[PDB]
DNA sequence: ACAGGATAAAGAGAGAAATTGAGCCGAGCTTAAGACCTCCTTTACCTTTTCA
């Protein structure tokens, strides 16, 4: 399903674009206006998620949070606190609240959604590194300044080693991972198409310098961090 | 009803095989959960990457199906 | 138990201010001055929390994290960023990293400490460093103070035998047993020869080894100095 | 029963879209032999200890 995400803000247009922005991001978004209507929202809802404003009429936002964690059908929904951030004393009433973050306001879109994933990510590739950038949808990698076109499988092999980067990778795990074949079947096919790799990408593919065979243990992928790119 | 819920069993197995990435996108591509097979566009706003993003992984995940490892019960329920 | 914080950070001032205000707090701080070790430390410790740098020498704070999520021991622990926040693309990067949260520096000690208690809130065994050597397992390599030493993998498994040992002695038997899984009755010869492949790798004099030691009739022993020492070590 | 009238809901007419499969190719892929470089084992001969 869709994760639930109940907004609690007074500032109608705050609360919209949250609103939309949320909703842009495929979630179902519930808004409130006060404390009140919030926390009955929240009791009858189980919301995945609450966002919550500070300075709610009648009922701080402070006291709402504490709320949401007497009730045992709240006590668990995780609490994102919009904050107007300006004084200790709000900070130090926070720290007593039960919120699990804090977002200034204002707050960059990006910002906010990364909090949300995260939040989410809890309740519940490398396409570029260096000198290397993966272009899927033309099998196609940079490498370096120059355009490398890649088989479906050359590519699919650079990828597997690209997700573990700096670390050698076994046959076997080639062979499950881009042939999907058991473990036992013949990695022989492998040493060929790394081979190509390496007429493709090492300067000198008899002294391959980043594509290592690491004998007994497979193959690794060893590639300069960005601050090295000017010495190669 | 039997050779419904054996059925299922069986590609689940294979489905396993797969890349989480990939068989997830199998699922929602078929809707195996929610009998509504979906387009590349909501996986695209769905998932973490967009459209054209997402039938690159069906095909991956497909090809490794083909081979006749990891898939051959199910030629007999055709 | 007290819970264990890891804090890996390069910069030693920013590390001592983090250590010393988490002790305060009452937590096991544990501190690590580069991406390798902080990886090995938090394979070998799991520590209840990860602090996390972003600009660490030789690996990238953004490859650690990724490593701590592929690996099953660690993929659970919480990992609160440092950055030094100013580039959107950083920002776009770590957004697939599996952080679980950022701190931009310079931060107020106060909400370092809120983090640490949400994440720390939300929460709720080999040795592969010591001293002068990282173990480098996924690459059959080790660190040895600051160079970089190829092992095979009889003298990878051989070495991390002996570091599981440190400062005691390893009779050949268990070695055959555990390493190669040899009756006790086996050659022990065999080990004889590899053990000094690890001294010519290893000690700046294989004729007079300092730290691969044999102990007459009981075995060899991996004496390591402690880390207070390693300064009067590197310049042999 | 039979005739007239009003109407809406369900067929035929066409092209344009979208697929579609078909031949005809060479690019990707596999197979097998041979060579060829690490890692390991085990020997022959030692040096180097602890001890009577």
């Amino acid at each position: 399903m869709k994760p639930r995400i109940l907004v609690i803000d007074d500032d109608s247009a705050i609360l919209e674009l949250v609103a939309v922005n949320l909703e842009m991001s495929g979630y179902d978004v519930r808004k409130a206006e006060d404390g009140i209507k919030g926390q009955a929202l929240a009791v009858q809802l189980v919301p995945d998620l609450i966002m919550l404003d500070l300075m709610l009429p009648r009922v701080d936002g402070f006291t709402v949070c504490q709320r949401l964690r007497r009730d045992e059908r709240t006590a668990e929904i995780p609490v994102l606190m919009l904050t107007a951030l300006g004084q200790t004393q709000d900070k130090v009433e926070g720290f007593n609240a039960g919120a699990d973050d804090y977002l200034t306001k204002p707050f960059e879109v990006e910002e906010m959604l990364a909090r949300v994933r995260a939040l989410l990510q809890r309740t519940d590739e490398i396409l570029s590194y260096g000198p290397l950038t993966l272009i899927p949808e033309r099998f196609e990698a940079i490498w370096f300044n120059r355009t490398v076109k890649l088989t479906h499988l050359e590519f699919e092999l650079l990828h597997c080693l690209l997700q573990r980067h700096g670390q050698t990778v076994a046959p076997s795990e080639i062979l499950k991972e881009v042939w999907g074949y058991d473990p036992d079947d013949d990695i022989e096919t492998i040493r060929v198409h790394i081979r190509h790799l390496r007429t493709k990408l090492e300067p000198d593919p008899r002294h391959p310098r980043y594509i290592k065979t690491v004998y007994g243990a497979g193959y690794c992928l060893e590639l300069p961090a960005e601050t090295e790119l000017h010495q190669h | 009803e039997v050779a419904k819920n054996l059925l299922r069993e069986d590609l689940e197995g294979v489905l396993s095989t797969l890349s989480p990435r990939e068989r997830d996108v199998l699922r929602l591509r078929y809707g195996l959960d929610d009998g509504r097979m979906k387009t590349l566009e909501e996986i695209g706003q769905l998932f973490n990457v967009t459209r054209e993003r997402i039938r690159q992984i069906e095909a991956k995940a497909l090809r490794k199906l083909r081979h006749p490892n990891r898939n051959s019960i199910l030629k007999e329920y055709i």
